[PDB]
């Protein structure tokens, strides 16, 4: 029993700050109604969209 | 890579509470066993006085 480090809790923390991030990303789409808010969601999707909107 | 290294460093550096408390108790008894026999070791030379008189 090692006390100075709780690897079980430290590992669970990373999974905690990995579903919260995904939920935050999902709620951005739900609020805005758009798949592509940032350019990192779809580079070609962002490029095609702007050409499309312009047209 | 921090979790994998934190766990790696804990095994090298941190102590095992169970395996260490059990070892501490052992030496904590071995010193009382020596303490108990030291008292008797001093009593043994005291018996020559009854012979010297």
């Amino acid at each position: 029993m090692r006390i100075n480090h709780n690897i079980a809790a430290l590992n669970t923390s990373r999974q905690l700050n990995a579903g919260s991030n995904a939920a935050s990303k999902n709620m951005e789409k739900l609020s805005s109604g758009l798949r592509i808010n940032r350019a990192g969601d779809d580079a070609a999707g962002l490029a095609i969209s702007e050409k499309m909107r312009s047209q | 890579s921090s979790e994998n290294l934190t766990s790696a460093e804990s095994r090298i550096r941190d102590v095992d509470m169970a395996s260490e408390m059990m070892e501490y108790t052992k030496n904590n008894i071995l010193t009382q066993a020596s303490q108990a026999m030291l008292a008797q070791a001093n009593q043994q030379p005291q018996q020559v006085l009854q012979l010297l008189k």
